[PDB]
């Protein structure tokens, strides 16, 4: 959300939260100097490979170790016998099946 | 039973009745947690376990 540069009111809730985890947005854009030019020709979506939800993060001062989950339900580390579910902010997610009904099949 | 009036006589009769079963089904659904099914098999460690 911070590398994008989209406006405030289009995602009004996470703009406060992603503004306190990060600086003005140039703390990350110094890694990718091509963000003005990756957006022109449209090569940014070809450089993201989605990975999956977090499982564990061992955090140190300069380097954070991050363990994600592919292929299925990741086993929770600190709580035993538990299962890490995937969390999305309510702002980014746009639900798509919504009816009065005013009938759709179950599956 | 016959009688002496001008009514026609009565032949003997027969009745044949057919009945059949009706099928009925019943179903109930139970959910059991995955942790509950799992730790029935996990080993004893401590008195709090």
């Amino acid at each position: 959300f911070m590398l994008s540069g989209m406006e405030a009111a289009k995602a009004p809730q996470t703009h406060k939260v992603a503004g306190v985890w990060y600086g003005s947005g140039s703390g990350l854009a110094d890694f990718i100097p091509n963000l003005s030019e990756l957006m022109d020709t449209g090569e940014f979506h070809t450089l993201l490979t989605p990975v999956g939800p977090m499982v564990q993060s061992v955090h140190s001062t300069f380097v954070t170790k991050v363990t994600s989950a592919m292929k299925g339900v990741g086993l929770a580390r600190d709580e035993p016998r538990a299962h890490v579910g995937l969390t999305l902010p309510c702002d980014m997610l746009v639900d798509l099946d919504e009816s009065c009904p005013m009938r759709e099949p179950a599956g | 039973i016959a009688h002496g009036d001008g009514r026609r006589p009565n032949k003997q009769r027969q009745y044949i009745v057919m009945k059949a079963c009706n099928k009925h089904h019943i179903g109930a659904e139970i959910e059991l947690a995955a942790a509950d099914i799992e730790l029935l098999f996990a080993e004893k460690e401590t008195p709090l376990d």
